[PDB]
Parts: structure tokens; C-alpha cells; sequence
């Protein structure tokens, strides 16, 4: 929970490669100017209010010597690693279960008034191969009545995954529910197709201008025909260029659970079992 | 060689997964000419269904390779009809044993149901590889044999009989795959499931468990095609 | 003389992410450019195979190539050590630049670019102020050019890159050629000529590039030959933009060729070293 | 952690309600028509201790219910408790599963004692095998934080300490009572039957463990795994308080026996691809 | 007349009873218009053991006596066993104790005669022991009948239920508490404590373990001599011999002069209970 | 049949799990007489390994049944001897192919050690099913095979290659199972593990992973024996 830990943890070497620790079991660690102190305070504050299974568990923060956080050591790899490095074949029910779990977790986050702003396939950790984890709240925020007064800062990430109004910066705060909705939709896209969007362009600011003016959308033709049409139209209307047309999370979860109840099953036709 | 000795050798090689050997031993044991008991019938059905399933998976793999190659050498197709001739020979010997003594010595109506169910199934496995007029004559024979199978099963078995449910699901798969009657398969499966749900209260706990292991597959298949 | 390259042969000396190292079988100072990348191992094997082509490029005005490898989950390209450094720190420690040195580096960039076109049919695509390198020997050489298309497809996701110098005809997906590179060359020349951008977010920058004409230098600070040179280099339409044959016969480039400037003396006085 | 009543609905009954709130949950609800203030006190202690619990090996908690009937909403475990598996389902676990279960519950109780909390009533009904692989510790209705006369124990007398059977000290609960209950648990899973099954009188057991005649018999434990478990289960069940060891030592013994334990019955060679 | 109403009541399932009022509640069969009860005991045991339990408790149909409560049946439903039970309107004697406070001596003699007759019946027909004689297992009606209930008919059910309720009051014999041989003398002992406890209203001497220690290592309490008759004190002290060898058995209790005097007395228990209710 | 056609048929079979079929197919391909490639060598090794491992598992099950029955019919002994003759026949066939042309045409020391490993392993299996003076002559042949293979490997070839690592592992396995030499087996296993751990720092990532996949097994069986 709160409080300062001590030297009981282990140190390996004085974006690196490994930061794994050992304290009441295996754990995971991250990592003198005040700009780090502000973001550290915000991430400590936002992980104080995270109590759900789909999100990484936070238990401690330590301040002396270097600045660091500790969370549990997940077993497995990121969804980016599973999809673009290993290319492990996931069956249909597993994929839609992953989508349901991620949507449920982000619905809990938005219901408890948390805006993550930076959800990524590199950030979604598939623990053990069954349950997905949501983490890396270093730039997550809590909106309020005075949140529009401050001017939001630059993301400096990968340009594939922010909303057109985010990269247009036409207002003080482009970040809202619908930005994370569009991010979850493009997560659904890369989960379905299996590749990153706009593969036919090898330039970044091309993508920036090209979806900045609304001149392109990710191709829905690459979606498979065996996919249900309901989540196809869900992906279609959740990536709309208009902010108002993007639906909120509760009806997304309702549609996903209706699709779950109306799912088909594994392939072949099931003959008589050898009893 | 003794019938009970062939039976215990078959049980031993069932425990040692040597299914073709134990199938040969019960082939001799049924060739002795005596009627079969329930566990012997179970052993026969399990052995031949495992053998046909293994060569059926091989045939499916070879058929997939051939159809992707038919979008280079006739090795793939000729090996496919080699495995197909192996399966045709195996099913021919099994059906020969059936029509030689089994289907006529099945004095018990339960044994008649079991034998007609298996023999319609073996016609179905032949129809899985047939192409021409062989297809239509084999599917007509399976149609008939299944029809009197459900007739006698409905006239003298309880509705929640697991073999009755199993022949129902084999017949629904028959319509989907080879008879091309999806609405009739769905209708048969839904009527059998709902009337089984009416009659589920008449069984003991183990019989109900054996029925659950069939209704779960039936529900999965109905959600699969509907 | 340098054989196969391994990580144990390299020892860290300093940082230019670019490091400075040395090769202990040879003893020469070595430039160590490291970049992080995540793809299937077969793809990076293909990348290594197609960057084996880098051995045959040899010119006085291109930085020499020595080898490459893949180690510790990190793709490693090696660079000849370039002691004078890039022009970014040169303009940082010098503020502005004489026009004669601009003519000399114009000579250098056109000669290297024509060499690349006539010997490999491959353009650069990243002519930046940071990518132009100088030494104590006065050699101005190119680097980091677009040789391996799968490598551009690899890192195309992230560049940090708050400022860009990419041509308008490359925005709308239209045909792209060397006109883009010489346009970016004109931008680089005017940028270190004034020492700033004499006119803030990335989308507004590219919006100004696509929808507004390029600015014009005041006449009282530069010669008319330089102004006509940059005005021919800043033509928006690539068809009206003068190609290499026109820029090799321009009055300004002939005056720069006829000039004899002690640029090596100027740079060694700027860095303040005794060889 | 305040939650409104309407967004949480009951679906099925298990006392315990299988509810839905951002997914399935477990609802521990107190049905008292006339709530009395010491129930409010115990509710407040439960909430106060459960707010401080953040670990992977424990049963995770989200929020509480105040209006209408009093309730506690926690996550829904998949599977069942260890009592059903060991005494009702009789699932044939293998020995490495038993060692991993012991290590996991040891880690959970070691962290829980590092927070300086006494659970006071842990047993096989309060350990949940999530997905058949991970353990979870719950039912903190009788736990407390160290900082008066103790309330009388109410759970089954098998797992509780001989000293609290002897009710001689004012507050007999300590670390070693948890250690001895843990020792009973390790007696439980490694043989599969409850202690003193040959005796079917509750107060006979109470008196015999109070006077010191009673002792769990290690005879029915198998000898296939080496004697490390034998000395461990002998040491952790000892009657005197001071001779029962602390949890870092039992952890260290667990991984020391895990470093030298093979999972192969024969000689394997070239793996056919 | 109890058997002929049983013949009018056939198969009994979960749905056709309605809740009215271990735990004990009350049902009533709607067509027959009869008031029954049911006993709900929760276990966590294997289904084969459950079938053993139900086959062991089917024997209770043969237990028919004017001093033993009636048996209806039992069935397993909703993860619990429900034992169909004849309703007793007067309730157990602890509620009567809380209603009144003290019991007349003639009532004590009548209920002592009843429990002695029940123990002799159980030993002469089923040759088993009650093992839980206590005022909660003594039931009375407005008709004036006194019958026993809640005895160990199934030893496997004893093994099952032995891991359950704590026990605030203890009516335990020291000989089986020690672990030695037990007989009807244990039931006579527990009858002695139960009778004196419901005669004076409380235990004259706290945690359960020290009560067990007191039962083991201290002499049992005795009534003052100047309150009641000396024969009553002699009777209860004959019931209260610690060593069961000299503790009197069922025949010596039956031939005791107190039992003969109480049987010679004519007591209207039904009228007194109706006066207590109103 | 064409050689590369037989190789492609073997690939079709190993994706169609017809192990006796691939064995006969490359038996024809090796009776062609030409020297084979590394991938063909790997395919033959794993395929006859699958075959003789299946018969070995069947023989172990039958040996357990016979030793439980030898505390009432010679059927168990007859079936055990029948599958023993089957294993002897297939091992003699593989050894005959080897000493016919493979060990003579093995020019490179890699395939030399590979074929020595093969024929020593089939000596090991023949000795596992053998008993008597025949068994001691067979283990003498297996000895000579293993020491020749490891002499060649140690003379010309670095430790971290998987064929040498598996040869040393099978060396220790043969000592512990047949010669009853636990001290020698443990000594060779730990020495090979130390040498491999010393020499693994000069390898690529995939080669390092392929080595550690069986360094895990070496650490495991050293743990098992200690
Ligand atoms: C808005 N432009 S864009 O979006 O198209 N981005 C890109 N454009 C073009 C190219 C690239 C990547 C690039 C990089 C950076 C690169 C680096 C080193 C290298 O080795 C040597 N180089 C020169 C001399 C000696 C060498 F050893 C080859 C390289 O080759 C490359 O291709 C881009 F990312
Ligand atoms: C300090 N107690 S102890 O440790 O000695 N244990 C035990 N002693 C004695 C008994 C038992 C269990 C018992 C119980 C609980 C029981 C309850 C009701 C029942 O219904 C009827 N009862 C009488 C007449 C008609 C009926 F329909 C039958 C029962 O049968 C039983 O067996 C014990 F566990």
C-alpha cells in the first residue's frame, strides 16, 4: 500500500534490460530534478486507487537513493511481444476473451475516474497466457473541474495510437473517454488482423498528417470473414473521426457479453466421444 | 485361440494403446461366432472408431495438402488414394464382419441398435471418401440403416439412453456433412435435447453424468451451427 | 584489415544513442551507434544480409563502414569515428556560419549525393543538420542514408523527432524523388544560415509546410547568388524545382568552387584543439 | 471505497452472493435485521484491516456496502477451497503441487505477518486454489492488528492453539498460534485426512489437547520425499511457544528442499522433434 | 393414532412444504393439514458417505414408542440433509425453564420416570445409548407426553457432526472424556447433571476448558440438605457417582423408592402447562 | 522412386504422423546409396527414434505386466517376446543399413559421430531387450561405438555442439541403466556440463538456446542421481 520499503529488495546492476527484484517473492521495479518528482507523485497517487484483478497490483514506493516503484513480477510477455515477435496463433475465443478483459478493466478505470491516456499493446501484459494485465500509469491522470484549466503536455510516444483530435491539439485538453475508446478500438484492430495499422507507409509524420486531417482510417478489409459481424461494426463505429459517435464503455461491454453468449466454439464438428 | 484370452489380450493392448493388434484379436474373437456383451461391444466400437479416426485425420491432412496444391508431381494425390484404399479396406472388413454374423445374430434389441448405429457410422466414414455413384448408394444405405436405427431405438429405449443420444448426434453430423440437411440436423438435435431434458429425472446419478457428457456436446454443436 | 566484429572487442570510451569505443584487435578509435529494435529474428537476419551491401560504398565524402552484428537483443551498426562531430554542436558553439563554409558543404552534399545516385541508385531520405558530419581533416561526409527498406519499415514507428524537414510532395503519397532531398537540403542550409527557425507543435509545423510558402531571407545579409540558390532550392513544386544538373552549373556553386577557404583552420579554431 | 447499492446486484446464492460489479464478484453479506454496535465495530475492524492488504497470495478486496444489509464485496475466486479438493473431491495431487501450495501459503502468511497481523482462524476452508495453481487467503472476519480481554474463539477446535484451548493468558494469540495452525495445515494436505479421525468426541479432543496428551501422528505420512518434510512438520507443530520457528526460516527450508528435488523418474535422452 | 396419520402422508419432497417458523424450523403439509418440523444439519462430506448416512438413518422408522418421538423421514436437498420431524407444540424444556424459572418436584419425578423408561426401551429394543441426554433433547406437549430425541442412531453421522458446534454448556461423563469404556452409566451421569441443572436453574460453580477440568478433577456439586427431601438428595447422589462401577444402573434406578413414589403420584402436567400458557 | 520425391514424401508423412511409412520411405531412400544431408539425417534420427521408442514403451509396459504376473498363462510372455522380436527386427534393420553403407560413406566427422551415436543407441536398445552373454557382447559393441564417437568429437570438435552433448548424455544414461555405473555417469555428465558452460560464450543466440535446452536435462538428471 503506502509507506517506504528498505534494502530488503535485491539490486542487480548499478530503459535498461532487466529490473526484476526479490521481495516477498519476485517483483518488478521501475528505475534529482523536480519534474521527475511531480510525475512520481502522480503515479503513486493513481496506483493508490487501483484495486482490480485486470490491473497490476501496487504495494510499495521507495524514495531514498534512486527513485523507484515496485509491483509484482508478471509471468509471460506483452501482447506486442506475442503478436509481432512470437506470432503465436491464438484461437478466436481467446482473442475475444482478451478483448472482454481489457474492456472491462478500462471500464472500471473510467468508472472510478481514471484517464490512462497511453494504453498500448506494449503495455498490455498477458500474465501466464490467460489473464491480461494493464499497467504503466506514469502519465495517467484524474480529471476534475479544474483539469481543463491546465494545458496538457506532449505525449512523445508512438504516433500510431492517439486520436486525430489529440494530434491536432485544437483545444486545451483533447484527452477524454473517447480518446481511450479509439485506442481500445485500434487495439481491437491489431488484435484481429495481427499487424500494426498503416503497414503500407514507412514514414511517421506521413501518418501524423494523414490521419490528422482525417484523410485515412485503418483498413477494415483485412478483418477475417470468420469473425462475427457485431464486433466488426463495434470496431467500425468506435474508431469514428467524430468524438460524439464513439460509444462509451458500458454498452461496449454489453455488446461484448452478448457476443460471448452468442459465440460459436472450436473447429471441427464433434463426433461421438470414446466412452 | 480362446475367446476370453483374446478378450484379455484386447484389454491389455487397450491399456498399451496397440489398437490395431487388439482390434485384430477381437476380430478373431468375434469371428469365433458368439454374440457380444456390452463391454465387448464397447471395446469393438472404441477400437474401430480410433482406427478410423487416425486414418481419417491422415486423410484430412492429405486432402488439405492436395486442395492447396490444386490452386508439381502426383505423389501427394497418389499417397492420398493409398491411405484411402487402406481406409476402404479396413471399413470393408468391418462391414463384412457386421453383415456376416453381427447384424443377424443381434437378437437383443439393444445389440441391434448398437450394430445398426455402428454400421450406419461406417457407411458415413465410407461416404467421407466416396466421390461418384458410390457416394449416392452409400449415403442411401446409411440413410436407411440410420432410419430403422432411430425407429427401433425410439420404440424400445428410454429417451435419455446415452447410445440413443450418441446416434442422434452422429445423425445430425451426418446431415450437416454429407446429407446436406442443416435444418433437419438442427431440428433433430433440438427435439432430442429438449425431450432428453424432459426425461432427465428418470436416471441415477452416474447415468445422468453419462447424459451430461452428451448434452454438453449437443449444446456446443447447436451453438456452433446455429 | 578489420575482421569479424564482436561485442567483447569493443570497450566504451565516451558518448556522442551514439558511443565512442575502440577495437582491441586493431586499436583504432571506433564510433558506436546503437539502436533498439524488436522484430522476429529472421527479419533482422535479412536486415544484416542486406546491410552487407554497405561494404562496397567507398567515397571521400561518405563515412566509412567496417562491420555490424546483433547482440543482447540489440541490433548493432558500426561507424567510422568522426572526431569533428556533426554540425549541430558546431552551430551550438558557433551561433552562425559564414556563407563560404555553406558553399563548401553544398559542394560536399551535391558530390556525395551524385556519387550515391550514380553508384547505387539510392537516395538519402534523411538529409538533416544532425546527419552532416565534419572532421579535423575537413572532410564533410554523409551518413545514415536509406539503404535497407525493411530497416525503415522496422524503426518507422518512433523517431522522437519534434522537428521535421520532409518535403510537401512526400505528404500526399505522391511520387517522390531526389527533389525531396534537395528541398530538405535547402531547409538545412537556411536553418544553420540563420541559426534558428526565423518565423510550435509538430502538426502546426507540418501544416505550415504543406499550406504556406517558404520564407525568404532578407537581401542585406546574404549575396544575391546565395538568395537565388536557395530560392531555386525552395521551389514548392518538384517539377519547377531545379534538379542536380541545374544546381551543378549555378553561379553561386561556381563561385563557391572558385573560392579557397581555410575551413579546416576555422573548425579547429572553433573546437580549440592541437590535433 | 464507498459503493452505492444499485450498481451491485445479486445473481445466485452460495451469506455468500455471486454478484456482478464490473464483472463477477464475491459478496459476503451480513443479514441482521437489528444491527447491534459491536457488529459495527467488527465490521470496521474487518474493513480497516482489509484496506491494508495488498498481495498476490491473498484474496483481493475492492469495496464495502453500508446501506441496507451489511455486506463485503471481494473478488470471485475460480475453483473451490482446499477442503473440497482434499476431503470431498479427493483429487490426486502430486507431491510438487503440495510443495508449491505450501510455499505459496507460507509466502502469503509471511507477508501478512510482516504487516504484523494475526489471522487467528486459518484452516482449509479459508484457502482457495485459484485456477488450480495459485492460492488465495480470505475470511478475515476474526483477524486483528497488534497494538483487553480476548473474545472467545468460535471456529473448529482442530486448528487452534493448545494455549488458546487452555485459555490461560489474557490474549494468547501470537505468531506461534498461526505457526501451529499452519503446521496442522501441512499435516492436512500431505496425507489427506483430518487429525484424530479415530476419535469422534469434540470435548474429548479439547481436553486431551489442553492437558498435552494429544499429538498429531506423523506415521501416516509417506516416505517417498526425503526426511526434510519430516523434521519440518515435527518442528512446526511443537507445543512450546518458543521452539516453534519463524516464517523466514520455514521459507528458507522450503527453497532449500526445492533446490535438490527432481521431477523425472527415468533417464531421458534425445527429444524427437 | 400416530401411525394411521403417517399412512395418509406419502412421499415428501422439498417443494410441497412451506417455511413457517444445525437449525430447527416448522412446516405443515397443505392437503393433510398436519403440522410437522424439519431438522437441517449442514455437512461437507463425500456423496458415498452421504448415501451411507441416509441408509443408516433409514433405521429410525422402526423406533416407535410412547417415550420416543416419532420419525417421518429424511431427504438430501440444496446441499444439506433435511430430517422430516413431527412437531412438538410445547417445545423443549430450556424454553420452559426461561418461561418459568423452576420446576416442581413431582414434574421432576414424572420426567425422570419417562427418561428411565425411554432408556430402558432403547436398551431392550435397539441396545444402543442416547449419548446426548440434555434438556434440549426433552420434549413435552399439551397432551402431557414426554419423549426423548436426538440420539446417536448413526455412528458415521456422529463422526460427521463431531466437527461442528463449540459447546458452551457441557453434559459430559468423565469416563468417556478420559477415553475409557462407556455404557449407560454415562447417560445416567449426564441425566443427573441435566436434572439438577434444570431443577436449580444454573450451574453453581467461565470458559469451556476449565469446566472440563472441573468435571475431571473436582467432586460434583450437591444440593443443600434443608431444602428438599433427603430421599431426593439420596436419589440424585446415587445418580451422581463418579466411578461408574458403583454408579447404579437402570434396574436400581427403576426400583428406587423415589421413582415408585413419583409413579404413585397423580400429576396433571397438561393442566399445569395450559395454565402456564394461559 | 526419386530421392527428393521420397524426402518430400517423408516431410508429408512427418506432418501426417505415419512413422512406419516414413521409415520404409527413407529405407528405400537410403538404399539408393547417396550420401545424405544434415536435415535428412535429423529427420531419420527422430523418425526411427519415434518408432523404436513406441516399441520400447510397449515393451516396458509388458515387462511390468510380466514381472507382476511372475509373483496362470504364458500369453503375457508370448506377447512380450513377440514385440521383443519386432524390436529386434527393426533394430537389426537399422543397424544393417548403417553397417551396409552409412558408416562407410560417412566422410565428415559430424556424420561419423552421428552414425556412431545411432548404431550405439540401437545397440543400447537391443541390450535393453536382451539378457545373457548376447547382452554382454552387445554392450561391448555399444561401448566401442560410444568411445569411438566421443574420441572423434573430443579430438576435432568443440563441446557445445548438440550432437556431442547428446552423445555424452546418452553415454551416462547407458552407464546408469545397463552397466550400473552411477559414479562414472555422474562424473561424465558434470564434466561435460562444466566444459559446455565454459565454451558456450562463443556461440550465437539460437545455438546457445539449443544447447541449454539439453543442459537443462543434464542438470536435471545430475540432480536426479545426486
Ligand atoms: C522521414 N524519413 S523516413 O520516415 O523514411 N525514415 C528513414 N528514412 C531513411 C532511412 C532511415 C533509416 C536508416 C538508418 C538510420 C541507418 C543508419 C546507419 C546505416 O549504416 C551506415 N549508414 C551510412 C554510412 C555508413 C553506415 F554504416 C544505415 C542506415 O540505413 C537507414 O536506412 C529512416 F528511418
Ligand atoms: C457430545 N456429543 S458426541 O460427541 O457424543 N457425538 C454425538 N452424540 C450423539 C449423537 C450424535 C449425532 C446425531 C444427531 C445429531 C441426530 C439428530 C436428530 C436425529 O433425528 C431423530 N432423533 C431422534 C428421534 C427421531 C429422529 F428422527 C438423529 C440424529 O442422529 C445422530 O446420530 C453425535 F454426533
Amino acid at each position: 500500500d503506502w509507506e517506504i520499503e528498505a534494502s530488503e529488495v535485491m539490486l542487480s546492476t548499478r530503459f535498461g534490460t532487466v529490473y526484476k527484484g526479490k521481495w516477498h517473492g519476485d517483483v518488478a521495479v521501475k528505475i534529482p530534478t523536480p519534474e521527475q518528482f511531480q510525475a512520481f507523485r502522480n503515479e503513486v497517487a493513481v496506483l493508490r486507487k487501483t484495486r482490480h484483478v485486470n490491473i497490476l497490483l501496487f504495494m510499495g514506493y521507495m524514495t531514498k537513493d534512486n527513485l523507484a516503484i515496485v509491483t509484482q513480477w508478471c509471468e509471460g510477455s506483452s501482447l506486442y511481444k506475442h503478436l509481432h515477435v512470437q506470432e503465436t496463433k491464438f484461437q478466436m475465443f481467446q482473442l475475444i476473451d482478451i478483448a472482454r478483459q481489457t474492456a472491462q478493466g478500462m471500464d472500471y478505470l473510467h468508472a472510478k475516474n481514471i484517464i490512462h491516456r497511453d494504453m498500448k499493446s506494449n503495455n498490455i501484459f498477458l500474465h501466464e497466457g490467460l489473464t491480461v494485465k494493464i499497467g504503466d500509469f506514469g502519465l495517467a491522470t484524474v480529471k476534475s473541474r479544474w483539469s481543463g484549466s491546465q494545458q496538457v503536455e506532449q505525449p512523445t510516444g508512438s504516433v500510431l495510437w492517439m486520436a486525430p483530435e489529440v494530434i491536432r491539439m485544437q483545444d486545451n485538453n483533447p484527452f477524454s473517454f473517447q480518446s481511450d475508446v479509439y485506442s481500445y478500438g485500434i487495439v481491437l484492430y491489431e488484435l484481429m488482423t495481427g499487424e500494426l495499422p498503416y503497414s503500407h507507409i514507412n514514414n511517421r509524420d506521413q501518418i501524423i498528417f494523414m490521419v490528422g486531417r482525417g484523410y485515412a482510417s485503418p483498413d477494415l478489409s483485412k478483418l477475417y470473414k470468420n469473425c462475427p459481424k457485431a464486433m466488426k461494426r463495434l470496431v467500425a463505429d468506435c474508431v469514428k473521426k467524430v468524438k460524439e459517435e464513439r460509444p462509451l464503455f458500458p454498452q461496449i461491454l454489453s455488446s461484448i457479453e452478448l457476443l460471448q453468449h452468442s459465440l460459436p466454439k472450436i473447429n471441427r464438428s464433434a463426433s461421438e466421444p470414446s466412452l | 485361440m480362446e475367446r476370453a484370452s483374446l478378450i484379455q489380450k484386447a484389454k491389455l493392448a487397450e491399456q498399451a494403446e496397440r489398437y490395431e493388434d487388439m482390434a485384430a484379436f477381437m476380430k478373431g474373437a468375434v469371428e469365433k461366432g458368439e454374440e457380444l456383451s456390452c463391454e465387448e461391444r464397447n471395446l469393438l466400437s472404441v477400437a474401430y472408431k480410433n482406427v478410423v479416426g487416425g486414418q481419417r485425420a491422415a486423410w484430412r491432412v492429405l486432402s488439405s495438402i492436395e486442395q492447396k496444391s490444386n490452386e508439381k508431381g502426383p505423389e501427394v494425390r497418389e499417397y492420398r488414394e493409398k491411405v484411402e484404399t487402406e481406409l476402404q479396406g479396413v471399413c470393408d472388413t468391418v462391414l463384412g464382419l457386421l453383415d456376416s454374423h453381427l447384424i443377424k445374430e443381434a437378437g437383443d434389441a439393444e445389440s441391434r441398435v448398437f450394430y445398426l448405429k455402428m454400421k450406419g457410422d461406417y457407411y458415413r466414414y465410407l461416404a467421407e471418401v466416396a466421390t461418384g455413384d458410390d457416394k449416392k448408394r452409400i449415403i442411401d444405405s446409411a440413410r436407411s440403416a440410420y432410419q430403422e436405427a432411430m425407429d427401433i431405438s425410439k420404440k424400445e429405449m428410454p429417451p435419455t439412453n446415452p447410445i440413443r443420444l450418441g446416434l442422434a448426434l452422429n445423425f445430425s453430423v451426418f446431415h450437416y456433412e454429407i446429407a446436406n440437411s442443416p435444418e433437419e440436423a438442427i431440428s433433430l438435435a433440438k427435439t432430442t435435447f429438449d425431450e432428453a431434458m424432459a426425461d432427465l429425472h428418470t436416471l441415477s446419478e452416474d447415468s445422468y453424468k453419462d447424459s451430461t457428457l452428451i448434452m454438453q456436446l449437443l449444446r456446443d454443436n447447436l451453438t456452433l451451427w446455429t | 584489415k578489420v575482421g569479424e566484429l564482436k561485442d567483447d572487442d569493443f570497450e566504451k570510451i565516451s558518448e556522442l544513442v551514439v558511443f565512442k569505443v575502440s577495437h582491441k584487435p586493431s586499436g583504432l578509435v571506433m564510433a558506436r551507434k546503437l539502436i533498439h529494435l524488436e522484430i522476429k529474428p529472421a527479419i533482422r537476419n535479412q536486415i544484416i544480409r542486406e546491410l552487407q551491401v554497405l561494404h562496397e560504398c567507398n567515397s571521400p565524402y561518405i563515412v566509412g563502414f567496417y562491420g555490424a552484428f546483433y547482440s543482447d537483443g540489440e541490433i548493432s551498426i558500426c561507424m567510422e569515428h568522426m572526431d569533428g562531430g556533426s554540425l549541430d554542436q558546431v552551430l551550438k558553439k558557433a551561433g552562425r556560419i559564414p556563407e563560404q563554409i555553406l558553399g563548401k558543404v553544398s559542394i560536399a552534399v551535391i558530390k556525395g549525393l551524385t556519387y550515391l545516385r550514380e553508384k547505387h541508385k539510392i537516395m538519402h531520405r534523411d538529409v538533416k543538420p544532425s546527419n552532416i558530419l565534419v572532421n579535423s581533416r575537413g572532410e564533410i561526409k554523409l551518413c545514415d542514408f536509406g539503404v535497407s527498406g525493411q530497416l525503415i519499415d522496422a524503426m518507422a514507428n518512433a523517431f522522437v523527432g519534434t522537428r521535421s524537414y520532409m518535403s510537401p510532395e512526400r505528404l500526399q503519397g505522391t511520387h517522390y524523388s531526389v527533389q525531396s532531398d534537395i528541398w530538405s537540403m535547402g531547409l538545412s542550409l537556411v536553418e544553420m544560415a540563420v541559426g534558428r527557425y526565423p518565423i510550435m507543435a509538430i502538426f502546426e509545423l507540418l501544416d505550415y509546410i504543406v499550406n504556406e510558402p517558404p520564407p525568404k531571407l532578407p537581401s542585406g545579409v546574404f549575396s544575391l547568388e546565395f538568395q537565388d540558390f536557395v530560392n531555386k532550392c525552395l521551389i514548392k513544386n518538384p517539377a519547377e524545382r531545379a534538379d542536380l544538373k541545374q544546381l551543378m552549373v549555378h553561379a553561386f556553386i561556381k563561385r563557391s568552387d572558385a573560392e579557397e577557404v581555410d575551413f579546416a583552420g576555422w573548425l579547429c579554431s572553433t573546437i580549440g584543439l592541437n590535433q
